[PDB]
């Protein structure tokens, strides 16, 4: 659970 | 309502300092955040509040209520998953 | 979100959108695994509603999204409408979500989990961006 | 109702109370005939809920009340959660209501019906009497 | 929440004078009432607003929202049955 | 519809 295949950018 | 998905980083506050705002509206099963210049707002409800813990995004709140004007200066009030995971965890078992 | 920025697409794979039979988005939701969505109890979700996943642009037609049907709604019985205290409704899916590069589960904390005031976290959705 | 007076019992026979499986009253409802209750869409009624009719005193045990089971919930599809515009949900009953001296139907107006500003009307329920 | 059923008489207002209060929150399918020294309040929702017409009580509104403090000086906002009877009337046909 | 068996008092 919880670790995107596409990593979020902030 | 925007067509594409939005995001915002925001800090969690103690319930206690929250009470400063909502007074006696804030219940143990509720968790605050914002007043950072960002605000959750109508249509965002039911949605995710995540924190990074040990590599992964973990459900920490569920957008519930706050300001009717979505004032970026007042904190939004989220469901506190910590307090309801036992019930979720449970519902999963019987179905 | 007043003041949020647009997300990178598929960067938030457990975000789902609740829409009516009209197509109108009215609440968000988070995938907890392939048959179970978490949302708010006040959202008042029924089974004429649908779970949409793998969506980025509400307005784009060329998206490989998943329209998922609700089987059963589970309003937490401690939910208080007078207070909007314990505002958690599980959603049981009639149709399994197909996990992928863009559809996946967030993690649940332990009842034990600590998450300290001052800690910077993230909220997503399709809510009013100006009120 | 802030400042209402207690009703004469059974004087409002179409008033029903929505309660959860916990027994907790969270919304009202009005009997439109023997299989159909009208309530608010924001009430977010599911079918683990029940329709109680013929109730006067929420706290009295000696009342011949009817606990009615929900079959299906019909949220008006023009209902808008963002606005709480068109906040009407029909409720279809699995169990027919037994009409009597204390259980009966209110009347619906014509779409045509006029009801003028200044006209004195009446609202009932079990809501907070002091906030 | 009181144990026994309450009642209150209250006047309906024009949407127009309502707008004075709620501004642009009041939608055609909404009908106002109160600001009479009585107020509808949390827990009353979904419930009845009746008027007497030609011998009988007719559903005229459905308690929907208003003041968070249940201020007897501000009008409550009800669903306007006039505008939804066509849909109700309809739902009855197919089931 | 609309006329109680028990008449309301205001
Ligand atoms: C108007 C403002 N305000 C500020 C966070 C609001 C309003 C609604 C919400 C959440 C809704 C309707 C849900 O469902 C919210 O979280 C905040
Ligand atoms: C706090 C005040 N306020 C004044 C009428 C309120 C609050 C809730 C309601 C109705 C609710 C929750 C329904 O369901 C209402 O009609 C008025």
């Amino acid at each position: 659970c919880g670790v995107p295949a596409i990593q979020p950018v902030l | 309502t925007p067509d594409r998905l939005q995001q915002a980083s925001l800090p969690l506050l103690s319930n206690t300092n929250c009470k400063k705002y909502w007074g006696t509206k804030i219940k143990d099963a509720m968790i605050c955040a914002g007043a950072s210049g960002v605000s959750s707002c109508m249509g965002d409800s039911g949605g995710p509040l995540v924190c990074k813990k040990n590599g992964a995004w973990t459900l920490v709140g569920i957008v519930s209520w706050g300001s009717s004007t979505c004032s970026t200066s007042t904190p939004g009030v989220y469901a506190r998953v910590t307090a309801l995971v036992n019930w979720v965890q449970q519902t999963l078992a019987a179905n | 979100i007043v003041n949020g920025e647009e997300a990178v697409p598929g960067s938030w794979p457990w975000q789902v959108s609740l829409q009516d039979k009209t197509g109108f988005h009215f609440c968000g939701g988070s995938l907890i695994n392939e048959n179970w969505v978490v949302t708010a109890a006040h959202c008042g979700v029924t089974t004429s509603d649908v779970v949409v996943a793998g969506e980025f642009d509400q307005g784009s037609s060329s998206e490989k999204i998943q329209k998922l049907k609700i089987a059963k709604v589970f309003k937490n019985s401690k939910y208080n409408s007078l207070t909007i205290n314990n505002d958690i409704t599980l959603l049981k899916l009639s149709t399994a979500a197909s996990f992928s590069q863009t559809v996946s589960a967030v993690c649940l904390p332990s009842a034990s989990d600590d998450f300290a005031a001052g800690t910077t976290c993230v909220t997503t959705g399709w809510g009013l961006t100006r009120y």
